[PDB]
């Protein structure tokens, strides 16, 4: 089923989707926890959450926009979460076999890919840490002709 | 048993002394450095004089005790960038030391220009490929 | 020998102060006191301090050149 | 059996002229060990047999590269671009474009190793070192490569399939202000797919 | 009373290192002073993937071995690979590559003034068989230099 | 151009005069030519990939190594 | 004698030789040509 | 099996000694930070390539002497007009130019540069002329 909403106001709100729907959503949402255990479609414009936990299983396309103080994603196969845009203060992502994400996180960024998983950090937080389990991956993505591309310091340099 | 965690390799008398030298130096450039900033704190930043592109990030490893030249040619070169020169090389050569590691040569030129200082100043054109490196009007 | 499991030794090649071996490959051994080496521990006492001005000793004191009396050579 | 320059540019026959001897000197010791028209038969059939081995390793591609690197030649494969070097010092006159023919069996091995790769796209660039003019080395390298090139095609490889060029002092694997590097730097570098 | 030769570097420690990185399969090629060693990512990293297995850490110290046993001003770490996700992908992917290694090597110090890193992704193929992921030809790291005199 | 196949192969026209539409500067050798934006930044390209541009007329190499200049 | 008067010596340019006043005329930029082996060496 | 590194610091007076080079270094950079003056590309007195093709010419240049003959000869050989705004000062101002390949477009700008505020160069590229405008 398609779901349009334009116009989404909330301190608290709970998706948790089961089948394949197409829901996109507008407005500003205090976002707290999203499942995923089918092969659902959600799009969120702008967010003003404290604490997101998304946990997504099965070829779940999920998209949100906005600022987060603590993100927590746990994808499990096939899950994309286009995150980008969605600037973490702090980051904890979990991608598990063939799945992708994409993140922002701003602060501290804390990253695990398990086996044929992808991570894509677009923004450079002020410290990072990623980890790579069989064969999962996690890039940088940036663009490299930015004017003003940050560089790594002491406290970010991690080598995969 | 009992222990507790930094259990290291032996370390010499000499060294000893060198670390409390070095110690109280860091502190007394940390002074220094926080005096003269409160004093008159920087306005312009050299990334307007050395703006980053495409390939100007590729990293670099750097390890030099010598002349300036030298080492900003090495940097074009792997940068793919023309180099070029502006004014006469003082008779007394402008030396400078990076030891960094695995930073993009951008923040590389960055450096060399901040040790070179008052002596000389590189730029980079984007447009025009070019790394330029000029010896001020001292003299 | 220098050029081992190479052919041998061909000649030294005294503009780079190496020897240059039977194949085209150079030799890591210097052939000439102007090779390039990576000289870090220098013997010898007053160095950076001009060495030892020749001066026949009344005592055991070895002053350099500039005057300063290098403590570490001097007799005890 | 072979004219020592060139051969007339003319196909060579090692492979028939070593088969032809070893039948001789096997068809010999059987008509010696036996004295029979069957022994004899066994002999030059061994003979055979010896010269076809004999002649599958020597015309192999290992042993040709084998054989070009006793010479003064350098082969580098590196994925499937396969390039030879050859030095100016030894296979051209000095200064001249004149190639040295007394050099003749590295220029025939070159030639033949050339000749495995008949859809192969081949580059010859000349190079030489820093000393003399700018114009000097240019001119220089471009003669020596185009006589080199001029070598490829009569030996039988097609016109449309050769070009050459001359770089002077410009790509250097050695440095110049060394003797011996100076010296690598003289170079003809041939080049195919 | 001097050194007879550069410390701790022989011709045939030399010539046997180039011929055992040879017989395993990482291409120690030497155009004149020039020196080459390409290395095929699979003997390196994972599937794709920046994250060296715990194997590859005596290769690539055979490697820095090598490295070491000469005098060298610049070094180049270049990573090439198969296309798999899209331009930028591997572009990032081949310089976390070209950074990782280039940093284990600057670790095993080595005779080196700068070590530069770059990654191009799919752009320079030394082989027109580009079938397969890290196992195809062309999917590899190169270490240039030059020897110092 | 075809930048990754094996050989990388491809042509680059060169515009002697600084036409409006080409006048981005190519150094080929010690002779300059003109060429258009795109044409300059695939030049970019293959000069980060590290690749010999030599400039040809009719065939006949001319001048070895190509580097971009002012746009 | 070297002479002090600066006014009086003559600076010498050379030049060196473009496409100018030389261009089927097919000016092209060719990659297909011979390519180093060693390719990136700094 | 991966090998720490060679240089690591693993003495309990090598790791201070190494964190205070470490310190010294990243204060030496503040102060040169704050000590450096720049110019912005905008607000930068420097003569910008002029583009004209006859300019772009390479050259081959060795000279050490008054501005004003290297200025006229490298304008005669682009072809462009030469002349000179201002009166020649006493004391001549004496500029040097040691390049082997580098286009007369740059060999200006480096001419340039070395005058300083003694003298500018300008370039009209329209009516080729290469004007010499001395400071008083």
């Amino acid at each position: 089923g398609v779901t349009q909403i334009n116009g989404v106001s909330s301190r608290n709100l709970q998706i948790v989707l089961k089948g394949d729907p197409k829901v996109l959503i507008s407005g500003f949402v205090n976002l707290r926890q999203l499942d995923m255990y089918g092969k659902g479609t959600l799009s969120l414009y702008w967010i003003k959450s404290d604490t997101l936990t998304i946990r997504a299983k099965k070829a779940a396309k999920i998209q949100l926009a906005g600022i987060v103080n603590r993100l927590d994603v746990e994808l499990w196969d096939f899950a994309q979460f286009k995150g980008k845009y969605l600037r973490a203060q702090r980051s904890f992502v979990k991608t598990h076999d063939k799945s992708v994400a994409e993140i922002s996180a701003v602060n501290h960024q804390s990253s695990l890919a398990t086996d044929a998983s992808d991570i894509y950090y677009y923004n450079l937080s002020k410290t990072r840490a990623d980890f790579m389990a069989f064969n999962g991956s996690v890039l940088d993505m940036r663009e490299w002709g930015q004017s003003d591309l940050k560089d790594f310091d002491r406290y970010n340099k991690q080598f995969p | 048993k009992f222990k507790k965690p930094p259990i290291n390799n032996p370390s010499d008398d000499a060294t000893i002394k060198l670390a409390e030298a070095a110690v109280s130096v860091s502190d007394s450039m940390l002074e220094m450095a926080k005096v003269e900033k409160v004093i008159t704190p920087p306005s312009k930043d050299n990334t307007l004089t050395i703006p980053n592109a495409y390939n100007l990030q590729a990293r670099a490893s750097v390890d030099w005790s010598g002349p300036i030249e030298e080492l900003t040619a090495r940097i074009a070169k792997a940068a793919h960038f023309r180099f070029r020169v502006l004014g006469k090389s003082p008779s007394v050569p402008v030396l400078i030391s990076i030891s960094t590691k695995d930073e993009s040569l951008a923040e590389i030129l960055r450096d060399i220009d901040y040790q070179a200082g008052k002596k000389a100043s590189i730029h980079v054109y984007p447009n025009s490929q070019v790394v330029e490196l000029r010896y001020a009007k001292i003299y | 020998g220098c050029c081992s499991k190479m052919g041998g030794i061909n000649y030294c090649d005294s503009s780079a102060g190496r020897l240059v071996c039977n194949n085209g490959f150079y030799s890591t051994c210097y052939c000439t006191r102007h090779a390039v080496m990576d000289l870090q521990f220098l013997m010898g006492c007053c160095l950076w301090h001009g060495g030892v001005y020749p001066q026949l000793n009344s005592s055991g004191l070895v002053v350099c050149n500039d005057g300063y009396v290098s403590e570490e050579c001097s007799l005890q | 059996c072979f004219h020592p320059p060139y051969n007339n540019f003319q196909p060579d026959r090692r492979a028939v002229k070593r088969v032809g001897v070893d039948t001789g000197i096997g068809a010999v010791a059987g008509a010696i060990a036996s004295g029979t028209a069957s022994g004899t038969l066994i002999g030059a059939a061994a003979g055979g047999t010896v010269g076809l081995v004999a002649s599958i390793y020597r015309d192999s591609k290992r042993k040709i590269i084998r054989d070009l690197q006793k010479q003064d030649i350098q082969y580098v494969e590196y994925g499937d671009t396969r390039t030879l070097i050859i030095p100016t010092d030894k296979y051209f006159m000095f200064s001249s474009p004149r190639l040295n023919e007394i050099c003749y069996p590295g220029l025939n091995n070159v030639i033949r190793l050339l000749n495995f790769y008949p859809q192969s796209t081949i580059y010859v660039a000349g190079f030489t070192d820093n000393v003399g003019s700018r114009s000097h080395k240019r001119k220089l390298s471009q003669a020596q490569a185009e006589t080199m090139m001029t070598f490829l095609w009569a030996n039988g490889i097609a016109a449309k399939r050769l070009k050459a060029e001359g770089y002077g002092d410009k790509n250097a694997i050695s440095d110049n202000a060394i003797i011996h590097g100076s010296a690598q730097n003289r170079r003809i570098e041939i080049q195919w797919f | 009373k001097l050194p007879c030769r550069v410390d701790g570097a022989c011709d045939a420690t030399i010539i046997k290192m180039m011929t055992d990185l040879n017989k395993k399969g990482i291409k120690v090629a030497s155009v004149g002073q020039n020196y080459l060693i390409s290395i095929p990512a699979s003997a390196l990293f994972a599937d794709q993937s920046p994250r060296l297995n715990w194997a590859s850490y005596s290769l690539l110290n055979e490697i820095a071995a090598f490295l070491k046993q000469f005098r060298k001003i610049a070094i180049t770490v270049t990573s090439y690979s198969s296309k798999y996700v899209s331009v930028k992908r591997e572009r990032a992917l081949t310089l976390a590559r070209s950074r990782v290694v280039s940093e284990y090597l600057w670790s095993q110090g080595v005779d080196s003034r700068i070590i530069f890193t770059q990654g191009l992704g799919s752009d320079k193929p030394i082989t027109s068989y580009t079938l397969g992921g890290d196992r195809s030809p062309n999917a590899r790291v190169e270490i240039t230099f030059r020897r110092a005199v | 151009c075809d930048l990754t196949k094996f050989r990388w192969d491809c042509d680059l026209p060169v515009q002697v005069k600084p036409s409006p539409a080409s006048s981005l500067l190519v150094y080929c050798g010690s002779s300059y030519g003109y060429i258009t934006k795109q044409q300059y930044d695939i030049l970019a390209r293959y000069q980060r990939a590290s690749v010999n541009m030599v400039l040809d007329i009719n065939g006949e190499y001319i001048d070895s190594p190509c580097i971009g200049a002012e746009r | 004698e070297l002479n002090v008067n600066s006014a009086e010596w003559r600076a010498a340019v050379a030049k060196d030789e473009n496409a100018l006043e030389r261009f089927q005329a097919k000016i092209v930029i060719t990659n297909k040509s011979w390519q180093p082996i060693i390719a990136p060496v700094s």
